[PDB]
C-alpha cells in the first residue's frame, strides 16, 4: 500500500512533491497557475520557481496539493467518471453553501466540508 | 407511511447500513451515530441528494431507490419551538445534530423514527430512523427495491 | 388533504381562475375547459413550474404559494392501466387531455379533484380540481395564502 | 391600439418591416445574423440584401420576426425583466423537451406551444 | 375526423408533409391548386415539383397546411357541421376586414387573429 | 468545553484567528511558543508579529490552530479526561512512526491519519 516503494502518500508530502505532480494535475484539471494558486493558495511565483529549478514543493505546499489530488480521487469515485467529477469540482454545490469543490482545498476544514459531503451523497445521506 | 432511501448501487449488499450516517452525517446527527436518512416521497428523497449534483442528468445510474412502509405508532413528531434559527445554515449547526442523537443514540426507544423538516422544503418532512430500534429489521426485511421514476432532466 | 397551488402575484385578484387552464393547459385538459391544479406539497407544486424557470433562483418573487384542505372524499383515484403509454411526453398526449376533460365536463359530479401522477415524479401525485363542483367555494374560502420555504437555488 | 397611426400589428406584416426593425431586435436579443437565420429561418443573404437595398422584408420574413418578437414580449411578460427573459429564450426548458424558446418561433406551431406553456407559468398550471 | 390526415403533429412539420396530405386537404376544403396557393401562399408551381415525386414540403409550406386544418377543424367544432364550417370559411366577413377565414391562414398573425374570432363566437356573443 | 475559545468554526478560519485563541490554546496545551512553532510549522517570530498589534492570523495559521484544537478536543473526548488526552498527546507512538500526536498537525493528511488512530481507539481495539 506504499507509491512507487517507500514514498506512499505520506511519505510524499514531507519529502516534497515533485514538479512532475503539478504538470500532471494541471494537464488533468484543465486549470491555469492562476486557478491552480486560487484552489491551493500556493503563489505563482512560487511555482514557477518550483517549476524552472526542478526543487520540489515544500511539505505545506505538498499539502495543499493533496488536499486537490484527494478530491479529485474522491470525485472520480462518486461519478465512476473523471470528466464528470471535473464538471463537478468546477460546479457550484447547494450543499457547500453555493461554493464550488475547488474552492473547498485550501484549507484543512473546506477538505473536510467537502469529504463529508462526498461520502453523504454516495451513501444517500440527507445533507 | 412509505418511506423512500436511495444509496449507490455499490453499497446493494448492505443498503441500509447506518455507516454513512455514522462517518459523514452532520446535519440530525453527528460522527460516530448510526442512522439512516428515508424520505416520505422519491422526489424529496432525490433531490436531497442530487441537488449537489445537478449537472450530471444521469445520475440516477449510478444508484438505487428503496422504499419501505414505516408502521404509523413509532413516528415521532418534533416542534419548530424546540428548532434553532440556524437549522438550515449550509454550515449544519451542532444543534440538529444534538437533537438527532438524542433520538438516536437513545436506549429504550419507543419510537423508531423521527419526523424532521427538509432543509429543501421545510414542509415536506425528511425521516431519521434510529438502527438501534427493536422492530426494524423485520421493516428492513419487507423493503421493496424500486426503479427510478423520478426525471433528473429536470436539473437541465 | 393539504393541496398547494402557485401563481404570480399579479393574479393575486383572482388567484383560482381556471383562466389559465381553460387558455393554456395542455396535459389533462384541452382548450376552454375550466380546470384547477394543485400537488400534494408544496416542493412538487413548485417543481412543476420552475423547472421551465430553473435559470431564475429568485423566481418565488414573482409568485404567491396558496393551500387548501380537500375533503377525502370527494378526491378520486386513477388508475395505471387506464393510462397510456405516451402520458409522459412532453407534446402531451391527448389521451391524457381527455380523460381530464371528462372528469372536468362531468356534469353531477360527484369528486372534486382526481388524482394524477406527476410528469416529474409519477410517484408522486398532483391533483386536477374541478372548479363546477360544489363543495369548492367553501374550500376556496378556508384557502390560506402562504410564505414560500422551498429553496429555488436548488436549480443553482 | 394601432401602433404608429395605422400599422399596428397585422398591418405592419403584410406592409413589410422596415430593416430597422432586425437592427432593433439584434441589438436587444444580443444574437448574430447566423443565430437570427437559426431562429427566424430567414437566409442569411436575404437580410444583407434588405439592409443594403433598404428594402423592407417580405409578409413571410416579417411574420417570423413577428413570432421572435412576440416571444420577447411575452417573456418580459413573464419575468418583469427583460434580462431574465433574454435567459430563459436561450435557455433549454424541459416543458419544449429540451429545446430552448428561441428554436420555438420557426413555425408557428412551436410558436404556441411556447405560448401556452408562458400562459400556464403566469397561472401556475402543471405542464 | 382530424385523425384521418393528422397524427393529433408538432414533429410532421419540421419532418415535413408528405403529397397524400395536400391531396386529402384540398379535396376536403374543395379549393383548386390556384386557391390553395393563394390562401397558403405556397406557389402552385411548388404543389407540381412536391407532386412530380413524393418528397415532402418544407417546413414552411408543412407549416401553412397545419394553419389551413387548424382553421378547418376549429370552424368544424364551431358550427357542428364540417358544410357550414367551409360555408363561413369562403365568406368575407366585417369582422376580419372584408377577409373570409380562408385568406387568415397565410401568416401566423392572421392565423391568431381567426382563432380569436372563432373563438368569440364560440362564446355565442350576440 | 469546545465553545470556551471555539464557536463549535469554518467561517473564523478565513477570517482569522484572533489572538486571544492563541493566548487560551497555548495555554490549555501547555506548550511554549517554540513548541507551537514547532507543532503548527508557524514561525514564532510570526506569532510575535501578530501579537504585536490585534491583527488575526492568515488562514492558512488559523487552520493549523484548529487542527491542534481539534486533536485536543477528540483526544479528550477519547480519554474522557483532558490531563490523559494531553498526557498521550505529547508521548511518541509506535503506531504513528515514532511520533507524537501533537507532531501529527502540521499536515492535512498527518492530521487525518491522528484521526484515524483515535477513532480506532475509541472502537477499543487491542
Amino acid at each position: 500500500g506504499i507509491e512507487d516503494a517507500e514514498t506512499g502518500r505520506t511519505d510524499a508530502v514531507h519529502k516534497g512533491f515533485e514538479p512532475k505532480v503539478y504538470r500532471n494535475i494541471v494537464e488533468r484539471v484543465k486549470l491555469s497557475q492562476n486557478e491552480f494558486q486560487n484552489v491551493t493558495l500556493i503563489p505563482v511565483s512560487t511555482i514557477k520557481r518550483r517549476l524552472k529549478n526542478d526543487e520540489r514543493f515544500n511539505t505545506q505546499e505538498s499539502d495543499a496539493i493533496y488536499r486537490l489530488a484527494m478530491l479529485l480521487k474522491l470525485a472520480t469515485e462518486l461519478f465512476d467518471d473523471e470528466e464528470r467529477a471535473l464538471e463537478w469540482m468546477k460546479e457550484n454545490v447547494y450543499g457547500l453553501g453555493g461554493k464550488r469543490p475547488l474552492d473547498m482545498v485550501s484549507t484543512t476544514v473546506d477538505f473536510e466540508i467537502v469529504k463529508d459531503l462526498i461520502g453523504r451523497l454516495e451513501h444517500g445521506v440527507f445533507s | 407511511m412509505k418511506l423512500y432511501r436511495l444509496t449507490q448501487k455499490k453499497f446493494a449488499d448492505t443498503p441500509f447500513s447506518p455507516i454513512g450516517a455514522k462517518l459523514f452525517g452532520k446535519r440530525w446527527n453527528s460522527k460516530g451515530t448510526e442512522a439512516l436518512y428515508f424520505s416520505e416521497s422519491e422526489s424529496l428523497c432525490s433531490l436531497e441528494v442530487f441537488v449537489h449534483v445537478n449537472n450530471d442528468p444521469a445520475i440516477t445510474k449510478l444508484y438505487d431507490l428503496y422504499r419501505i412502509e414505516m408502521p404509523e405508532y413509532l413516528i415521532a413528531t418534533l416542534d419548530e419551538e424546540d428548532l434553532p434559527v440556524t437549522w438550515r445554515a449550509i454550515p449544519a449547526s451542532e444543534s440538529t445534530q444534538y437533537i438527532g442523537d438524542q433520538f438516536l443514540n437513545d436506549p429504550h426507544p419507543e419510537f423508531a423514527a423521527l419526523q424532521v423538516p427538509s432543509t429543501i422544503s421545510p414542509r415536506d418532512k425528511n425521516y431519521v430512523v434510529n438502527p438501534n430500534h427493536p422492530k426494524m429489521k423485520e421493516i428492513i426485511k419487507k423493503a421493496e427495491k424500486l426503479d427510478f421514476a423520478f426525471d433528473p432532466r429536470i436539473f437541465k
